[PDB]
């Protein structure tokens, strides 16, 4: 009627089941405003710490490349004080704090909001462990795919901003700050300058978010027997689960990010065609089908782990605290649990 | 020592198909009393008729 | 388990297994003491209850 | 000759980097081509420097060479294989020829069906449960509580339960705490569950 | 995969003969790689293990 | 030409017809053992998916009390459990081992062009689907197909024939036909349905309650269907209560996979239907096994290569185990056939073989069934040991430990399992003498298992290890088998067996045995012969994922069942005390993890076929380093191959400098 395809609306009749629980019921707190607010808060809080840690580590490396590394506690203390008072460190902290504000609000917040939207209603089993997590798997996959490319524009803007500072005065744009660079790049180079050849970042974000959120959600309920029967410390168990989740996310995400080094940084054989034709997707496929894992797992910690894992761990902890992973559990033999009360005690 | 043996058993394959059909149909008819309604998927019956 | 996982890999210390065929004759008898003790304990407890 | 089938001339053919140096169409069946041999000058010099005191080998300075992809499995030629396997019924003697080329070699073919192979558990379980609606049509549906006093009072008993909860005995039992608080309210002709009841509202009667 | 080594040996009759060391398998002809090229990869797949019976 | 496109289409049609003929010749009418084995493997995959679906149904029903899945259909739950057990036993493990693996390997390991009976091999392959369907679809199929809300009163009167019985006499005796016609017509050639709803309308003295679909004959006359549409789901009324019966006939159930009499062999308790179908399908599967083991044993005895005619030691352990299990099946199948035939006779002709009233022996049925049942599980397990016994030496570059002793241990287990069939009948009420004999032999059986375990452990020491996915699967198989056999030995305890009989402890024990060890060995063999089967190398990533998830799911699913058994939960019960909710939820979670592992296995196959890369033997042509010269040759070729494979990546210095100076994000410059 309105166009070629018609969205036919149809009415149906009443239907009900013996049990009204353990299915999908949208929680009242699961709304666009509340989910977005919680996700943005958690993402910003995590990203600030992550970027501050990254800046501190990088400034420490920069200072150590010119001065001998600490030999004892006093030398370490003075080294840290000098790093803190370094002029470059303060500017790096400011720029990376702006970058964290941009990321945690538009990427981590979006991931958390989508995850809550698509997985809030999966009720758990009363006095038991939630089974049929295969039902939740599609929701987490959908959220991860939807929110995967929300960080590539900001990351490319950051890379362009940092690479512009190292050009001569004639060839330097002269970006005042990261926010100014982000606001100017779309109008100078164009929107596609922030998305061209984004496969590595997109796949990295997907393999991070999916295997972090889903693994944490699965573990926090399946390993709950430790503190439900073994009387272990629930907070310690949750911390261990978050650590496992972030480590798995880093392991599954770094190999795809290694494609950048293989394609651009590895020396090219004179006269021979590029081993991957400059295609990050083909390089990732080669990594996937490669026999030896260590070859592309080299540099896992010196390059990516301490730049990504702490942020994911903090994000998981903050999401758990705010309640982005909280599900609704009610007794199935209670008043609202089931519609057949004649056999709940008989 | 053994002479050349044929490399295909078409009559055997069809005999096994008939054995399966007999087993299923006979068991369903004797114990379930159910006979497949070939008209439900009328196009396979029409496939037979055309063939 | 520790020895196999630490040294028996090709990378660390492979060993040239030149032995052709086994020669054990009573290792089965020697090993079956433990399951024999298991059976003896099971029989004793079961009969005491019975 | 047709340039449309030539990767060098036709730029629309997407080259597969993972199959560089391997041409399945050039296989022999049986394969009788040597593509591996002694290789030096990569890390081990081909010349002699055992006693050269002025030369020391540094294997770390390995120059990068062309990537050697793993050998690709043979790909079937449909017409040739069908002709080779084809035998004339009552015109061919039943025998095996001396030539070994008559051996029936396995060649990998289309890969599309293997997608369905990989997705088979999902497809099979969907057919078993969703397609056949097993064990019933309501188990997999989103759960909805029955409407108010539906289908019959003897089954629903919403009004009597509400009155009992609002009565003296109901309040005393709630105070005892063995019985949980009421989970629904009877509005003006409709039953509304509380947001903490953790259930959906009853479906409309239409 | 055809021969793992070769040697030239002078027999008791004074003639030099070539001896080739065949590739072997652990009791499993299925695991044995039947090929006719100096290649380690298992390229040839045979439906009839014994073509001539 | 004016019909170039038509010529191309004609070429396409010719190609399609030729391809159809080629496929029919090569995969349908073929007698090639390898192709038959591949088809057997695909059929086994389908049957395993069916069994997994049945197990999922069982686990969903057992998730929490109150029958969330079957909603009170105890008979349906029992039928589903029996179908699951029978399908898994007789149509997953047996087709995998004796169908695919045996048909694929025995010719290789005996040196025969084809099996002694290629026709019988093809027949055994093509016969499975009927039995598989019969034993799998009983849960769906019932003699009382209609649901509880179907108004069969709208259709049965049409089927009724006694209404017109009065005309039958006059159809042959015309003398008084006119007098009969001169009677009063009350309900001749007419149907009247009594009121189904209370109606108070003084205007009308009669009301019509005929079915709406049967209201008009003008459309019914030309419709060639039975009058079931009128009664099929025409009322909105429903009752969603567990206590509401869904099947009017309480006898439409199954007696499990054990066929316990007189429940199994009397129609008063297990009425006509799924029980009789299972009886006949069991006889059918027995005859199929007859054909299979006859073909395979005669193949070995008549077509084995010279030098391996009698030397069982030289053959690979899998082949030895397969032949021993085939001999066991040949020994035991007639007993099961006779017992099943007697059950059928009791059900139909009422021969009272198992009726105590006039000499019947209900315990005779259990004796006869278990006499085959225990050797059946031994047959299922014995071939699993061969997979590890072959894989561990292959990856360790070392001879297996005490192959002769392992062979003798498996043989002693095989031919001593014929005197322990009564451990499934301790409490039935048999004489204490027989009970003690069964217990003693059952506990004695533990020793050869310990011998095999110690041999497996010793096979891993002092060798050149080559870690691979088959090796990891073998390790998981060993880990599962240790606990499985330990739990079986504990069950051998008579006093504990009294409490653990027909409990979930036995369920956990035999699940850890079959689902753990047999499946781990099957997957290990699949990954060991992946190149021989599919012609391409497997994908190690999805392989590792499948291994991890499958092992974890098995453990998580079958460990809590031991706790349930210790608590005291009986078997074959769909509704249980509230105190088992946590462990049942854990079991369901483990089953779902196992299903995820199966998904990973299928994705592994798909990704391997996508990769379509030629496989390379790990031994490089030197399976055994019997001499230092062989070791040197292997080392030289291995180093050369490693250099060739590493020829396309940067050197250590370049990689280190790149990793060190990767970071390029600074703020201030100019030094
Ligand atoms: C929600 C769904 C949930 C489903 C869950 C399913 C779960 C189970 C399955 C899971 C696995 C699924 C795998 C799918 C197939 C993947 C195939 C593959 O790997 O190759 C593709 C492709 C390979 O291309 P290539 O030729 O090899 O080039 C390699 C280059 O390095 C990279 O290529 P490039 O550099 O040539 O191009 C990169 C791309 C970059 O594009 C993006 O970043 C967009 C996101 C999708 C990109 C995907 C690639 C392009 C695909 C075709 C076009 C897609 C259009 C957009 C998406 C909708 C249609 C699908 O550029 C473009 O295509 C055009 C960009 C134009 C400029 C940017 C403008 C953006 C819009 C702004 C205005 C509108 C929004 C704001 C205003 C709104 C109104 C107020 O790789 C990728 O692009 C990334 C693949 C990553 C795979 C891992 C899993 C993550 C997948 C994420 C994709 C979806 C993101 C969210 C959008 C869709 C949902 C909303
Ligand atoms: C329980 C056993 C009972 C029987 C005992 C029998 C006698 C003792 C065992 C026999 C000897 C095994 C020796 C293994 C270590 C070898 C040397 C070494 O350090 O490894 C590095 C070595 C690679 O070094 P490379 O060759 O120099 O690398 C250069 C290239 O990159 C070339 O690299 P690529 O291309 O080969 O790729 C390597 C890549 C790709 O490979 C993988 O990703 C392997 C995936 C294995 C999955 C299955 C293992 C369990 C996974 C966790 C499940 C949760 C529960 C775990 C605990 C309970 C269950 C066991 O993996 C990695 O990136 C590194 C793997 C992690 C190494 C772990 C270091 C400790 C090893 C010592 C034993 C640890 C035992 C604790 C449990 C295991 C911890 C990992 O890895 C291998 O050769 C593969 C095996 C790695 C360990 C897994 C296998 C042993 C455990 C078997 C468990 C069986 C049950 C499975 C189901 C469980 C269900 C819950
Ligand atoms: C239920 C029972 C389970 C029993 C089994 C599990 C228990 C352990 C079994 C025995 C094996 C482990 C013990 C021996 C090895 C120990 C590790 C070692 O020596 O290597 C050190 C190595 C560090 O690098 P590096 O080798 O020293 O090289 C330094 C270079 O200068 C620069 O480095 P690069 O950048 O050049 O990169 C070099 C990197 C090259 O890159 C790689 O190779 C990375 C990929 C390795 C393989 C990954 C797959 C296999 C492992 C996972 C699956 C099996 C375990 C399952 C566990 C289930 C849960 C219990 O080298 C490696 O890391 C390879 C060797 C070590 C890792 C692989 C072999 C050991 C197995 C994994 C141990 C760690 C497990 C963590 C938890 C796992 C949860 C699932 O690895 C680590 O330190 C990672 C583990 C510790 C992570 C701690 C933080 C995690 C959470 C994030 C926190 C973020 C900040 C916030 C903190 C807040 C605090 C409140
Ligand atoms: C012009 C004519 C064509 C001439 C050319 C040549 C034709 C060749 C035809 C060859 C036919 C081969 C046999 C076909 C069997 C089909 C079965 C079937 O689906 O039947 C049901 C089918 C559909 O019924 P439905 O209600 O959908 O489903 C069946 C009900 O569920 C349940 O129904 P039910 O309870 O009544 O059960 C009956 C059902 C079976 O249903 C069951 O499943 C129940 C089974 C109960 C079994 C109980 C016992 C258990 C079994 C084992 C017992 C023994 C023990 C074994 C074990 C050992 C124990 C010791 O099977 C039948 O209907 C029997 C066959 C009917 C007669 C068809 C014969 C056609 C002519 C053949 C000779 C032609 C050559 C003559 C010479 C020409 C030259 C002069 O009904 C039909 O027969 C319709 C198709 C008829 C086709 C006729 C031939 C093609 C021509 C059609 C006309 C086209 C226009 C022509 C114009 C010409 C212008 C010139
Ligand atoms: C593959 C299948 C399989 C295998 C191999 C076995 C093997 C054994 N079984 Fe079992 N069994 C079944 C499948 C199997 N069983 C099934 C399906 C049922 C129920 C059928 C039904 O009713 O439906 C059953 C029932 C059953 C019962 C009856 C329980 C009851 O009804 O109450 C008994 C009683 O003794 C028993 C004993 C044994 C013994 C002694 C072995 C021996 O073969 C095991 C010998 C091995 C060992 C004893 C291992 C030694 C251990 C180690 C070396 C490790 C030690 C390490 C530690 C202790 C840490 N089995
Ligand atoms: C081989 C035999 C076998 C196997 C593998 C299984 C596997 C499983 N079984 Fe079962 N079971 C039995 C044989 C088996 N079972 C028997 C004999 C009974 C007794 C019945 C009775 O007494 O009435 C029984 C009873 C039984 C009960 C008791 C029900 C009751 O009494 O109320 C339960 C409850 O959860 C159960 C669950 C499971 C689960 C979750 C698995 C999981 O392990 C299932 C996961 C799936 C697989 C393990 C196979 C998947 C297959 C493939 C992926 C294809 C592979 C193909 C190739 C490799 C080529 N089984
Ligand atoms: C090893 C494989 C099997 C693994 C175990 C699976 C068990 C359940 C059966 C699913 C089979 C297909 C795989 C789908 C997995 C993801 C969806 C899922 O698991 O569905 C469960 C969930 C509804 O379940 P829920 O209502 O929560 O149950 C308790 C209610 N009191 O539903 C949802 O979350 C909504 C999902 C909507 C989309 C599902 C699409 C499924 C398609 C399957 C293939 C269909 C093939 C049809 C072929 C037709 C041919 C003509
Ligand atoms: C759950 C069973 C089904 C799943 C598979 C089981 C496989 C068993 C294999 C044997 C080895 C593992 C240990 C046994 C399983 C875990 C413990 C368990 O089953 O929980 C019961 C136990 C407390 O039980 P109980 O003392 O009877 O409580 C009575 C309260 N009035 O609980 C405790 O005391 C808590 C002990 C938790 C140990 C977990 C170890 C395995 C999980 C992976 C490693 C976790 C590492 C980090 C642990 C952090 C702990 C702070
Ligand atoms: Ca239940
Ligand atoms: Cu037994
Ligand atoms: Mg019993």
């Amino acid at each position: 009627m309105f166009f070629e395809l018609e969205d036919i609306k149809r009415r149906h009749s009443l239907y009900w089941d013996i049990y009204n629980v353990q299915g999908w019921v949208r929680r009242p707190d699961s709304t666009l405003y509340n989910n977005v607010k919680r996700g943005v808060t958690a993402g910003v809080v995590a990203s600030l710490v992550q970027e501050n840690i990254t800046a501190l580590v990088e400034n420490c490396k920069l200072l150590a490349t010119k001065y001998e590394k600490p030999q004892n506690l006093r030398q370490a203390a003075t080294f840290m004080k000098e790093v803190f008072k370094l002029e470059n460190y303060r500017k790096a902290v400011w720029n990376r704090s702006q970058y964290a504000l941009c990321i945690g609000t538009f990427d981590i917040g979006a991931r958390l909001a989508t995850f809550r939207w698509l997985n809030n209603g999966w009720q758990r089993v009363f006095a038991g462990f939630e089974f049929n997590f295969v039902r939740k798997i599609p929701t987490t996959m959908l959220a991860a795919l939807f929110t995967a490319p929300f960080s590539v524009p900001f990351e490319l803007a950051r890379m362009a901003y940092y690479g512009d500072k190292t050009f001569p005065k004639e060839l330097q744009r002269g970006y005042s700050s990261y926010l100014s660079a982000l606001a100017r790049i779309p109008f100078e180079e164009g929107p596609y300058f922030l998305f061209k050849n984004s496969f590595p970042l997109i796949i990295r974000n997907f393999f991070q978010t999916f295997t972090l959120f889903y693994t944490y959600d699965f573990l926090k309920d399946k390993a709950s027997f430790a503190w439900r029967v073994g009387e272990q410390n629930e907070y310690a168990c949750k911390m261990i689960i978050a650590g496992i989740s972030t480590y798995l996310a880093a392991v599954f995400s770094y190999p795809w990010m290694v494609t950048r080094e293989m394609v651009d940084f590895w020396p090219k054989v004179p006269g021979a065609p590029c081993t991957f034709n400059g295609n990050y997707r083909k390089a990732a496929v080669w990594i996937w089908y490669h026999e030896f894992s260590g070859n592309y797992f080299a540099g896992f910690f010196t390059k990516y782990f301490w730049k990504a894992s702490p942020g994911m761990f903090l994000t998981l902890m903050l999401a758990d605290k705010v309640g982005l992973f909280d599900q609704t559990t009610v007794d199935n033999f209670g008043g609202a649990g089931n519609n057949s009360w004649e056999d709940t005690f008989v | 020592r053994y002479s050349r043996n044929r490399q295909t058993y078409r009559t055997g394959a069809y005999w096994c198909l008939y054995v399966n059909i007999i087993a299923v149909v006979a068991f369903y008819f004797w114990f379930y009393k159910f006979t497949m309604n070939f008209g439900y998927l009328w196009w396979l019956l029409y496939s037979l008729i055309l063939s | 388990i520790l020895k196999v996982a630490r040294f028996r890999v090709l990378k660390m210390r492979p060993k040239i297994s030149t032995s052709y065929r086994p020669h054990g004759k009573w290792g089965d008898f020697l090993a079956c003491i433990i399951p024999l003790i298991w059976c003896i304990n099971i029989l004793t407890n079961s009969n005491l209850i019975l | 000759y047709d340039w449309r089938d030539d990767p060098k001339v036709n730029k629309d053919i997407e080259e597969d980097i993972r199959d560089r140096g391997w041409h399945p169409e050039t296989y022999d069946f049986p394969y009788t081509k040597k593509h591996d041999d002694w290789v030096f000058d990569v890390t081990m010099p081909s010349q002699n420097y055992q006693t050269d005191l002025t030369v020391n080998i540094h294997p770390e300075n390995k120059k990068m060479h062309v990537m050697k992809q793993v050998m690709r499995q043979s790909y079937w030629d449909a017409e040739h294989d069908m002709a080779h396997e084809y035998d004339y019924e009552s015109e061919d003697l039943d025998f095996q020829c001396e030539s070994f080329k008559s051996q029936h070699f396995r060649k990998k073919g289309p890969i599309s069906q293997y997608l369905i192979l990989g997705l088979l558990p999902i497809l099979y379980f969907g057919t078993e449960f969703f397609y056949n609606h097993y064990p019933d049509e309501d188990y997999w549906r989103v759960a909805h509580p029955p409407p108010l006093d539906y289908p019959d009072t003897d089954d629903t008993d919403d009004t009597e339960t509400f009155k009992d909860y609002k009565s003296f005995t109901g309040r005393r039992m709630v105070d005892t705490g063995i019985v949980d608080p009421l989970w629904y309210d009877i509005r003006e002709g409709k039953k509304v569950y509380y947001d903490w009841a953790g259930v959906n509202q009853p479906m409309e009667d239409i | 995969q055809m021969f793992v080594a070769r040697q030239v040996v002078t027999n008791s009759k004074g003639e030099k003969v070539e001896v080739l060391w065949n590739a072997q398998c652990y009791e499993d002809i299925a695991q044995l790689n039947v090929g006719f090229a100096p290649v380690l990869e298992s390229v040839d797949y045979h439906w009839e293990i014994f073509l001539w019976a | 030409n004016y019909f170039y496109y038509l010529d191309r289409i004609k070429k396409l049609f010719t190609y399609l017809n030729d391809l159809r003929k080629h496929i029919l010749k090569k995969y349908v009418y073929t007698i090639n053992h390898k192709r038959i084995a591949i088809n057997y493997l695909y059929f086994s995959m389908v049957t395993g998916l069916s069994g997994a679906a049945l197990a999922t149904m069982i686990r969903l029903e057992l998730a929490h009390p109150g029958s969330p899945f079957f909603k009170g259909d105890s008979l349906r739950y029992l039928q589903v459990v029996t179908a699951h057990g029978l399908i898994m036993v007789f149509f997953v493990v047996v087709p995998i081992l004796f169908g695919g693996f045996a048909n694929f390997l025995i010719p290789y390991h005996v040196g025969s062009k084809d099996v002694a009976y290629p026709r019988l091999n093809s027949i055994g392959f093509w016969i499975q689907p009927c039995g598989y369907i019969l034993l799998a679809k009983i849960g769906f199929l019932r003699p009382q197909f209609w649901r509880y809300y179907d108004k069969t009163s709208f259709s049965f009167p049409f089927l009724e024939k006694m209404k017109y019985n009065q005309y039958k006499e006059y159809k042959n005796d015309y003398l008084f036909y006119l007098d009969f016609l001169k009677k009063e017509i009350t309900d001749d050639h007419s149907f009247f349905w009594k009121a189904r709803k209370v109606i108070k309308l003084p205007q009308y003295s009669v009301f019509s309650f005929v079915p709406l679909k049967l209201m008009m004959w003008k459309t019914m006359i030309n419709y060639p269907e039975s009058f079931w549409y009128a009664a099929s789901r025409v009322v909105q009324s429903r009752r969603k209560k567990v206590f509401v019966t869904k099947c009017s006939a309480r006898t439409l159930t199954t007696a499990g996979w054990t066929f316990i009499t007189p429940f199994s062999s009397n129609i008063k308790y297990t009425a006509v239907g799924s029980q009789d179908i299972l009886i006949l399908s069991v006889v059918f599967a027995g005859i199929s096994t007859t054909i299979s083991f006859t073909n395979l044993l005669i193949t070995r005895r008549t077509l084995a290569m010279p030098g391996l005619r009698h030397r069982r030691v030289l053959m690979p352990f899998v082949t030895i185990s397969i032949f021993l299990t085939l001999r066991m099946l040949a020994t035991i199948t007639p007993v099961l056939g006779a017992a099943v035939i007697m059950m059928a006779f009791d059900r139909h002709w009422q021969t009272t073989f198992f009726e105590y009233a006039y000499g019947g022996d209900p315990i005779l049925s259990q004796h006869l069934f278990w006499f085959f049942g225990h050797p059946e599980v031994y047959v299922l397990i014995i071939p699993t040991f061969g997979f590890i016994n072959m894989i561990v030496p292959h990856n360790n570059t070392r001879r297996v430990a005490s192959k002769h002793h392992m062979i003798w241990a498996i043989y002693v287990m095989a031919y001593m399992g014929y005197l322990v069939w009564g451990h499934h009948m301790y409490l039935v009420g048999l004489d204490h003498r027989s009970r003690t004999m069964y217990s003693t032999i059952t506990i004695m059986i533990s020793m050869p298992a310990t011998i095999k375990v110690v041999n497996w452990t010793l096979s891993l020491v002092n060798g050149a290890l080559k870690i691979d996915l088959p090796f990891l699967f073998s390790m998981s198989f060993l880990l599962l088998f240790l606990v499985a056999g330990f739990t079986g030995m504990w069950l051998s305890h008579v006093s504990l067996n009294v409490s653990m009989h027909d409990t979930f402890y036995v369920v956990a024990h035999f699940h850890i045995m079959l689902s753990g060890a047999a499946m781990t060995g099957i997957f290990s063999g699949i990954y060991y012969y992946f190149n021989a089967l599919f012609g391409v190398k497997y994908s190690r990533m999805f392989g590792y994922m499948h291994l991890i998830y499958y092992s974890g799911g098995q453990w998580v699913a079958f460990v809590p069942l031991f706790y349930l058994g210790f608590s005291g939960m009986p078997r074959r019960i769909h509704d249980y005390p509230v105190v088992f909710m946590g462990w049942h939820s854990m079991s369901t979670t483990g089953h779902f993890i196992t299903l995820v592992g199966i998904i990973f296995f299928f994705l592994m196959m798909f990704d391997s076929h996508i990769e379509r890369r030629a496989s390379t033997s790990t031994t490089l042509g030197l399976p055994r380093w019997y001499k230092r010269i062989s070791y040197y040759i292997f080392k030289i070729r291995y180093l050369q191959h490693t250099k060739s494979k590493m020829n396309g990546i940067p050197g250590s210095t370049v990689r280190l400098m790149l990793i060190n100076r990767h970071f390029v994000e600074y703020e201030v410059y100019e030094k």
